[PDB]
RNA sequence: ACUCUGGUUUCUCUUCAGAUCGCAUAAAUCUUUCGCACUAAAGAUUUCCGUGGAGAGGAACAACUCUGAGU
């Protein structure tokens, strides 16, 4: 935000650059994925 | 008075070992033999101008530069290199005497104390019990029997063979100026030469220091060549023949145990070793009392305890998925056998020392009671009696370890502290729980 | 399979050129002084901190300062104070300006400025004399010409036909300082979410005048790169299986090719 | 004692007790020869008793010297953690007689030649602070009275023991606010089951023949 | 041998046959400021030399940074010497005794090492920034310590590429860089014949980073292979300089022909390089495979499709070939061992080369006696042993043969300092895998193993039984002073002689470094900058002693020094009464006490010189100047002792009988102080009279001394004196736009900025100034860090001032946590001094005299 | 400020689901003015941080390198520049000419 | 300038990899650390996120441009 949001476009909704959280988010879920998975493993036996 | 030659040999202001020369009136130690350097500029500021050269060893006039020769300071020159000549290093049975140092203070030489630098008492009392027994001290009191020994140049290990040696010279000295010496450079020595291990800060096992410093004093007196037949190898360990065997199984039925004790799975098996000291395990304390004892201390006989390194006594040992039940028996032994009984062990959640006292007679034993039958016969001399003992009083954590040494020359077994040197009777001496004896064959 | 990706000097000039604005445009890293990986661990591991850095807990507790009790070497009386030793003083010679600096990392001297005249204007030739570069003051016993130094007719300069300058040669020049995606020309295309492009951002020392939030949120940030960069454990060696080929392997599955939206709102779908 | 004990890698301040208590201006300053005499004088006053009867081992002693180094002499006697500080090196500071300070003038001139700052010694604080968790603890189905009662016995005995060290320790007076704090707590959770939003202190600092609890306590309590 | 070494061109048997000749060894040292490029340049030369070694595209291949402070701080800590075998222009094979010495300024004690060492120096200059502080000290150190110099210009590339200046520009910064050499020479060269220029054969022109080393004469022979039937040298002779070439007439006219004709050099060898640069770096794509096959160099296509700058040095590298210029004109100008064995036994070797054994060492000759020396003390790996490093001025030292090292004060009439050694297996000078070897002749350089015992910073190993007439090779004369001090105690002190084992050892290694313990006890260690002492202390707490130790605040090592006249008579008597001295204390004319420093004035020349260099120079009396008497504190001392004693009064006979004694507490006194125990400069102590007795019993010997010490205080302390400071002169190199913050941040340290000016031919400037040292703590990071990491700046003690106050101020009160103001400054300097130092708080005027 | 210089030189010689992190925990509070207002990466009067507005960080630059280009270049390189800021005005009035409601 | 083993792409499997295996960055367990641990550090372990090396097999289209080699 307070990179983008200089000059002629000021505070705003506008703001679409959301690599940054894409990636982030990114990195929880791949770290997340196994414990989910073996939970979802274990409740699905026999 | 204020001659103490016993700490580093460096400079005050210089802090160079090369060309020393202590000061003989200022006390402290300076650097160089002439003008423009700090002995010359300390003489003449300080006005002390009488200093002696560390390595020279000749008093000389720091600031005229001129060497003095006068006999009457041959004391000091004698206290900073204690040299026994070639019959007063084989006299030392024959210390009627008492050795008065320059202070007011009569003493006998062997019989001196180690200042306790922090928790330096374990080290301390091994080297004043090591230091007892006349091979070793004869050993290390002759420069020449390790100055030419060839040892790696980068090598620190053989600081310890050299450090060692100045201690045990200073310790028989019979005209020390002090009545102690302080084991500074010997104990720096081995806690540089340890890896950390066995520091003068924090204290020690007596057992596990005894072992790592005759082990390095075996490796350090050979040089350049896997020469076994070292002073240490050669006065203070024996042969000792384990004839060990072990268990096929305690869950197998008779077929499966006797298959394994049939295919030398479960075999006796002869694996002689050198017994440089034979650990002489104590009998844990039975925590209840009886009719008799009055005192709720366990005693427990010398012989009794010394009987489990016997052929016919068979001891276990619980290794991993397996029951090795093994039996020792002793091939050949040392001139000055070394006993250490492990009095102190680790519970389940702690580690206690086992009080039990070992009642060993302190006058004659022999141990061909329990010797190798095969070369019963060839050991002609068996009566061994104790030289020194090593007593690890006070509880586990908080410890004092003092030494009871049989003293030659005269007969009393003095009871030596760490600064302390008092007079303890024979009866007694077999009083206080031992932790490491050294044993005299005769 | 797009493992390798290696492009002419023109295309990554013009790359750099689209992308010069999410670029930093910096030349030498000696701007970043005191503000390096090893400058944040040496931080970290001290119990200090840079002011435009993070800050952690301390790795070892440090007793009180009456621990210690007017010390030979520690009497305040003695020591001649001129100016105080901040955090950065320290943080950049640890060994000298810190007692006890166990597991300091110290950090790399100045690396000689990078004086790179940037172009301005593609119409000036490529090897220039700028404005910006101070001028060169003209103020040799050099033979005479009264021997015979006479060249062979076929002597003539290496390059003759080459010229010193070229479309591409300041633009090529450019290059050389860059951001190393642009400083390289050949590399292997790496993954999407592997490529962050706002981490050199906060990385430099934040903008002037930034609000309170804003220089938080990169203290912050810092912090979590910090963190990452110290706890750096090098992967370990494994069989190199593939799920996802394994499950293609098994029977019960199949393969097809759908848009991105489609293939969400089945995975929507189905999770619920 | 340097012949009798030497030290020569300067090891003799490694282990001086010096009190944590006072703030590092006033300590015994750990010196060269301040430390070295201390020892000395300690280990002169081991060697003449006997170890064997009674020895007074140089740990849990406390030797401390004043000196041109070390200008506050600082003593422990009868739980009073003191500190004397001679005016002739408390020169440039004024006399503001506040409660822990106790000016100790001269015997002739009648003038004040020193200043002896006092404090509760850390062991009676500690031995408060363990009185009042056990009374806390051991309250049980004792009646709110009986709590209030051994409270106002133990801060009688705490004032009246340290009349003037009570306040300069400020240690102390920080302990005997969490004691109260913690008594007034016990006493309103036997009181009411869930915590009370600010019980009125007249529940507890009432006096006994008015109905209350009794309470005496040395809080900014303002009413 | 059975040895083992990396695979190299030549042939290790080849390179003891070489060193076996004694006229084939350049002992050369690589001096040149920060980060110029000598250890890349260094590392190039290995690489040629050393096949299997190569450079990573990315971080270049630093064989010179052994140490890992080297290697991580990334600036260089210490000399690699190295000891290899390259070819020439011609093609025959030197070998070289390099030694890639340190640019930092505060390094300079290895760079002091070097030079006693070797026979000539390579000064380094980067293109880019011109002259440096660090270069223009190393110049002025390397003719005053008497070798010959031969600059070379590095980082061109950085013109080439990220200057971009035309090559017409190009040439004119690279003439007045030279031009600024040889002014700077001229300065300090007493010798016409020293010149230095391209086209006398003594400069080259290379880029480290890209292999782009040559000179005139080898980018001759580059035309001369691509053309042939050329002439190389007389061509080269002309390729250099303001003369134009003139196709026309195929000849190169001095006038400038066709008013558009370049010099030559910018027309045939700044061309090809920019163009050959501009399509490597610009065009590589399009126009690469012409080029490389005008310029004939085939390149496959895995090595084209390397980074724009791997594939640069790569194209570099075969296009040049190797740094054939570069050891040409190594041989040119560095002389060969035997040819410069009479200037080293002149300069360094002390005895005199007239004197027998003096001609030995002259003659060079390896069947002489032994009398090599080693200037630096190398460690081991595992830090414990310590191998001596030097070269052999004469015999050959062999493995296991018995040494007599003498010491660094092993003089004749007293050789108490010798210690009889045994030195045995000695290696080769290897920069990052050393080579055993039997023997040393006489001109390479040994590492010897085992004469590290008496070897303190310097020593000069001699042959036992034989030439008892030797003396020891002059100690090193540093190019500045050191003046911080950091007090270093253990953590623990129980761990306390390892930590003193280690400084012992870290003295041993760092040759400038000063070890003392005070009356207070404190472990003092001296060290000539900031990141020189953390450095020191990186290594004491890591590598030697691996201990913690705890570290004061740094300081700076105050001077005395006398404002005014004597106030009075001093009469200070000996015990006993039996002599009474007298001393009338008077500062020294300006100038002197800098000229005797400088060792201009030389109290070793004879009563006729030193008088007349007194009488004219200094103007003094010439009857004054007669009676001088010592050089106060040292040999090269900033006070003066005169004798003078009216002859009417005193017998000249019975005051030299006292002569020595006086002299000696004189200097004694000058070396203590009586202000804040320091040393005492820019004083000119006179002996106005004295009562000496008959019997030397009663006068002198053990009396004298400390009267003359006494005497010595009262008429320092008499006169009114003043403490100074070192001021340290900075030259921040930082650009023209953050000037102004430079500016700022110096004002703030009590130090004006001295002089500010751009760079020619970069935009950044050289501001210069002079912070005065007590201030100067952590300005480093200040100055990088207020211009956001755009400045950098070097320090080195130029002189010292006096403090703004008065040291013997008793109205001036102190704070232990205030910073005192400026007038108040000397007082509290004093009496930090003697707290610090543990010396008593009060010195008075009264303290030391006769009467109290 | 000056107080604080002094009391930091005296010290060195001497459950809830917090979204948004308080300003508590930020640095860069620097007593002294030399770390505190330092000059920032000005490139030469050729570069500036990335992100920000192109026109904002050029609007705001320090002016220093501007004036020493405008009082050092030659003529006709001054008459090249001017030629350049025309083409660059243009442009950025072809694109303000595109923009309109 | 004559000839020559030598094509790349792509799919799969096995095995090795402490190299910044990756110019990116998570999760979980234990352990030590002060609590009274999202808001916390340290040490270890483990699973994912996906790689590089080599080998083996497979199907698409290059057959010598290229380069190394046999002149
Ligand atoms: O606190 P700031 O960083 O100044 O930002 C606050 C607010 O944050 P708080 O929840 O802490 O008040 C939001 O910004 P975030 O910090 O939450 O991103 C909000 O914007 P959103 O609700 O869209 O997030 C807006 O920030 P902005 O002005 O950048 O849109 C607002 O700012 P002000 O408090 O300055 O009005």
């Amino acid at each position: 935000y307070y990179r983008f949001n200089t000059g002629p476009v000021g505070k705003g909704p506008g703001c679409g650059f959301w690599a940054a959280g894409w990636r982030v988010w990114l990195f929880f879920m791949r770290g997340i994925t196994p414990l989910l998975e073996r939970w979802l493993g274990n409740l699905l036996a026999r | 008075s204020v001659l103490d030659f016993d700490f580093e040999k460096l400079c005050s202001i210089s802090l160079s070992h090369i060309n020393a020369y202590a000061c003989l009136v200022c006390g402290k130690y300076f650097q160089g033999r002439g003008l423009k350097s700090h002995a010359y500029i300390h003489s003449v500021q300080f006005s002390h101008h009488v200093f002696l050269n560390l390595h020279t060893l000749k008093f000389y006039c720091l600031p005229d530069n001129y060497e003095i020769i006068d006999s009457s300071l041959e004391d000091i020159t004698y206290v900073l290199k204690p040299t026994f000549t070639k019959q007063q290093i084989a006299n030392l049975d024959k210390q009627a005497k008492l050795s008065r140092a320059y202070d007011g203070t009569t003493y006998l030489p062997g019989i001196v104390g180690l200042n306790n630098i922090k928790a330096n008492d374990y080290a301390n009392a091994v080297l004043q019990a090591l230091s007892n027994v006349p091979p070793l001290r004869n050993y290390f009191l002759e420069e020449d029997n390790y100055k030419n020994i060839k040892r790696p140049p980068g090598d620190i290990m053989f600081l310890l063979v050299q450090r060692f040696g100045e201690l045990m010279r200073k310790l028989w000295n019979p005209r020390n100026f002090k009545a102690h010496v302080s084991p500074h450079e010997m104990l720096q020595a081995v806690v540089l030469c340890s890896k950390k291990t066995f520091q003068i800060t924090k204290q020690g096992d007596g057992v596990d220091f005894l072992s790592w410093f005759l082990n390095a004093l075996h490796s350090a007196l050979g040089g350049t060549k896997k020469k076994k037949k070292t002073i240490v190898t050669d006065v203070f360990q024996g042969s000792m023949r384990i004839f060990t065997k072990k268990l096929p199984h305690p869950d197998l039925p008779a077929e499966e145990k006797e298959q394994l004790l049939h295919n030398d799975e479960y075999q006796e098996t002869m694996v002689e070793s050198t017994f440089m000291y034979l650990t002489l395990d104590l009998p844990t304390a039975p925590l209840y009392k009886d009719e008799k004892e009055q005192l709720i201390i366990p005693q427990v006989p010398l012989f009794n305890i010394l009987a489990k390194f016997n052929g016919i006594t068979e001891k276990e040992y619980k290794t991993y998925k397996e029951n090795f039940l093994k039996r020792f028996q002793l091939t050949k032994l040392p001139p000055y056998l070394i006993f250490c009984i492990k009095r102190f062990t680790k519970n389940n959640f702690f580690v206690e020392k086992n009080p039990t006292i070992v009642n060993f007679p302190i006058t004659n034993v022999d141990l061909r009671e329990y010797l190798s039958e095969e070369v019963q016969a060839v050991h002609k001399n068996t009566t061994y009696d104790l030289i020194a003992n090593i007593v690890h009083d006070g509880k586990p954590s908080e410890g004092s370890y003092r030494i009871h040494v049989l003293h030659h020359g005269t007969g009393k077994w003095y009871e030596l502290q760490d600064l302390q040197v008092t007079d303890i009777l024979p009866q007694m001496i077999t009083l206080s729980e031992a932790y490491i004896q050294i044993w005299k064959r005769r | 399979t797009y493992q390798r990706w290696q492009f002419t000097l023109p295309m990554m000039s013009t790359l750099y050129r689209l992308a010069n604005q999410l670029l930093t445009d910096l030349v030498d890293d000696n701007y970043f002084y005191l503000f390096d990986l090893k400058a944040f661990f040496t931080s970290k591991a001290l119990n200090m901190a840079i002011p435009g850095g993070p800050k952690f807990e301390p790795l070892v507790r440090d007793i009180n300062l009456q621990d210690e009790d007017w010390n030979e070497f520690n009497d305040i009386n003695k020591i001649i104070i001129r100016q105080p030793i901040r955090t950065e003083y320290k943080i950049a010679f640890p060994y000298l300006y810190n007692n006890l600096p166990h597991h300091v990392h110290l950090t790399w001297y100045h690396t000689p400025n990078v004086v790179f005249i940037k172009t301005e204007d593609p119409d000036l030739p490529a090897f220039y004399f700028d404005p910006l570069i101070n001028p060169i003051s003209h103020r040799e016993p050099l033979p005479d010409d009264d021997e015979e130094f006479e060249l062979p007719e076929f002597v003539e300069p290496f390059l003759k036909d080459t010229p010193l300058y070229t479309d591409n040669t300041a633009n090529g020049i450019a290059l050389l300082w860059a951001p190393r995606p642009f400083n390289l020309r050949s590399g292997r295309t790496r993954r999407a979410l592997d490529i962050p492009l706002v981490k050199n951002w906060y990385r430099e020392h934040c903008p002037a005048g930034q609000p309170v939030k804003v220089r938080v949120s990169y203290q912050k940030l810092l912090k979590y790169y910090v963190l990452n960069a110290l706890k750096h454990r090098p992967p370990k060696a494994q069989k190199k299986r593939y799920l996802f080929r394994s499950f293609k392997a098994t029977k019960f599955f199949q393969s097809t090719k759908l848009d991105w939206v489609e293939v969400g709102l089945q995975v929507c779908r189905q999770g619920y | 004692y340097l012949t009798e004990h030497p030290d020569p890698n300067n090891e003799n301040i490694v282990g001086y007790n010096n009190k944590k208590c006072w703030p590092r201006d006033a300590r015994m300053r750990l010196m060269k020869h301040d430390v070295n005499l201390g020892r000395a004088v300690f280990w002169d006053i081991k060697n003449r008793l006997p170890r064997s009867v009674t020895t007074v081992q140089w740990e849990n002693s406390f030797v401390s010297v004043y000196s041109k180094d070390n200008p506050n002499l600082l003593f422990n006697m009868c739980g009073f953690e003191c500190r004397i500080l001679p005016k002739c090196r408390t020169s440039y500071e004024e006399f503001t007689h506040k409660d822990g300070v106790w000016n100790l003038q001269n015997e002739v001139t009648k003038e004040r030649t020193a200043q002896c700052f006092l404090r509760v010694d850390d062991e009676s604080m500690q031995r408060f602070h363990n009185r009042v968790r056990q009374i806390l603890m051991a309250s049980g189905s004792t009646t709110f009275t009986k709590i209030v009662n051994k409270w106002n016995t133990a801060l009688i005995g705490l004032m009246t023991y340290f009349r003037e060290a009570v306040v300069n320790t400020q240690e102390l007076l920080d302990l005997l606010v969490k004691c109260e704090n913690k008594i007034q707590t016990r006493i309103k959770i036997g009181l009411n089951s869930k915590m009370p939003s600010r019980f009125p202190p007249v529940v507890f600092y009432t006096p006994k023949e008015l109905g209350g609890l009794g309470m005496l306590s040395m809080g900014h309590v303002l009413i | 041998m059975e040895q083992t070494l990396p695979v190299t061109v030549y042939e290790m048997d080849f390179l003891a046959d070489l060193m076996d000749n004694s006229e084939l060894i350049r002992n050369v040292t690589l001096c040149g400021h920060l980060h110029h490029g000598k250890t890349c340049f260094v590392d190039c030369l290995i690489e040629q030399t050393h096949p299997e070694i190569r450079k990573r595209y990315d971080q270049d291949l630093c064989y010179t940074d052994i140490l890992f402070t080297e290697q991580e701080r990334g600036v260089g800590i210490k000399s690699t010497p190295v000891t290899v075998v390259l070819p020439d222009t011609k093609g025959k094979s030197y070998l070289f005794n390099i030694m890639d010495t340190p640019g930092h300024v505060n390094f300079s004690d290895e760079v002091t090492a070097g030079l006693r060492i070797s026979d000539g120096v390579v000064l380094f200059i980067d293109a880019a920034e011109g002259v440096m502080l660090n270069t223009e000290r190393l110049i002025k150190h390397a003719v005053q310590e008497r070798l010959a110099v031969t600059v070379c210009i590095n980082k061109i590339d950085r013109l080439i590429l990220e200057l971009k200046l035309p090559p017409t520009d190009a040439y004119y910064k690279l003439r007045h860089i030279v031009d600024e050499v040889n002014g700077l020479i001229s300065m300090y060269s007493t010798d016409e014949n020293l010149i230095l220029s391209p086209l006398l054969g003594n400069v080259c022109f290379s880029s480290s980073q890209y292999s782009i080393c040559f000179t005139l004469g080898s980018f001759a022979k580059i035309y001369a292979d691509t053309f042939g039937d050329i002439n190389y040298q007389e061509f080269a002779k002309r390729l250099w300089g303001d003369i134009y070439f003139n196709p026309k007439t195929r000849k190169f006219t001095k006038k400038a022909p066709t008013s558009s004709s370049q010099r030559s050099f910018v027309e045939f060898i700044l061309e090809p390089l920019y163009k050959i640069l501009a399509q490597v770096v610009g065009d590589v794509d399009t126009s690469l495979p012409r080029t490389l096959d005008e310029l004939g160099i085939h390149l496959t296509k895995e090595e084209l499709k390397l980074n724009i700058r791997p594939l640069l040095r790569l194209v570099c590298k075969k296009f040049f070939g190797e740094f054939t210029g570069f050891v040409d004109m190594c041989v040119q100008h560095i002389p060969s061992p035997k040819v410069g064995a009479k200037p080293k036994i002149e300069h360094t070797y002390t005895g005199g080369v007239d004197s027998d054994l003096g001609e030995a060492m002259s003659d060079c000759d390896p069947d002489g006696p032994l009398m090599c020396h080693t200037t630096k003390m190398y460690s081991t790996d595992d830090g414990v042993q310590f191998h001596a490093f030097g070269r052999v001025l004469s015999g050959t030292i062999h493995a296991g043969q018995p040494v007599k090292v003498l010491g660094e004060n092993y003089t004749l009439e007293d050789e108490e300092d010798s210690q009889i050694c045994t030195v045995g297996r000695l290696w080769i000078s290897v920069a990052r895998y050393h080579i055993e070897v039997n023997r040393v002749p006489a001109g390479n350089w040994v590492l010897i193993e085992g004469v590290d015992q008496p070897i303190v910073k310097t020593a000069t190993i001699t042959e036992p039984r034989g030439n008892e007439e030797a003396q020891i090779f002059r100690p090193l004369k540093f190019n500045t002073t050191s003046v911080i001090k950091i007090a270093v105690e253990p953590v623990n002190p129980s761990e306390l002689p390892k930590m003193l084992d280690g400084l012992r050892k870290v003295n041993k290694s760092y040759p400038s470094l000063t070890t003392k313990v005070e009356e207070s006890g404190e472990h003092v260690i001296l060290g000539t900058g900031e990141l020189y002492l953390d450095c020191v202390m990186h290594d004491l707490r890591k590598m030697y002693s691996e201990i913690d130790i705890k570290v004061a605040d740094p300081v700076v090592t105050f001077c005395e020094t006398v404002v005014e006249t004597s106030s009075l008579k001093c009469f200070a008597e000996t015990p006993n009464k039996k002599n009474k001295i007298t001393m009338i204390a008077e500062p020294l004319e300006k100038g002197l006490a800098e000229d005797i420093e400088n060792e201009v004035v030389q109290i070793t020349w004879n009563r006729k010189k030193l008088g007349e260099f007194f009488q004219t120079k200094y103007d003094w009396d010439l009857l004054a100047a007669r009676s001088i008497w010592a050089f106060g504190p040292d040999a090269t001392g900033p006070n003066i002792l005169v004798d003078d004693t009216l002859p009417s009064e005193v017998d000249k006979a019975l005051l030299g009988s006292v002569k020595d004694s006086i002299v000696q507490g004189f200097q004694w006194g000058t070396r203590e102080g009586p202000l804040c125990d320091e040393l005492i400069r820019n004083v000119k102590f006179k002996i106005l009279d004295a009562v000496v007795a008959q019997e030397p019993l009663h006068r002198g010997g053990g009396q004298i001394i400390p009267t003359a010490r006494r005497v010595v205080y009262s008429a320092f302390l008499m006169a009114t004196p003043r403490l100074m400071e070192p001021y340290y002169f900075v030259e921040v190199q930082a650009p023209a736009d953050c000037v102004s913050a430079v500016y700022t941040v110096l004002a703030r340290r009590r130090g004006h900025v001295t002089q500010d000016a751009p760079i020619p031919g970069s935009p950044l400037y050289t501001i210069k100034a002079f912070i005065p040292a007590i201030d100067s703590f952590g300005f480093e990071t200040d100055l990088r860090t207020h211009t956001q990491g755009q400045a950098f700046s070097l320090s080195v003690f130029h002189h010292w001032q006096i403090v703004p106050g008065d040291p013997l101020d008793k109205s001036i009160v102190i704070r232990p946590l205030e910073p005192q103001p400026a007038p108040h400054l000397a007082r509290e300097f004093m009496i930090k001094t003697r707290r610090r130092k543990g010396l008593s708080e009060d010195v008075s005027i009264s303290k030391f005299f006769d009467d109290p | 400020d000056k107080s604080k210089e002094l009391h930091a030189i005296k010290e060195r010689y001497l459950r809830k689901f917090v979204f948004e992190w308080d300003a508590s925990e930020d640095t860069s509070i620097d007593y002294n003015p030399l770390y505190k207002e330092r000059h920032q990466v000005q490139l030469l009067g050729r570069g500036f941080i990335a992100g920000i507005d192109l026109k904002q960080q050029k609007r705001e630059q320090s002016r220093f390198y501007g004036d020493l280009m405008e009082k050092r270049r030659t003529l006709e390189e001054k008459e090249q520049e001017e030629a350049r800021l025309r083409k660059l005005r243009k442009k950025e009035a072809k694109q303000r000419w595109d923009d309109r409601h």
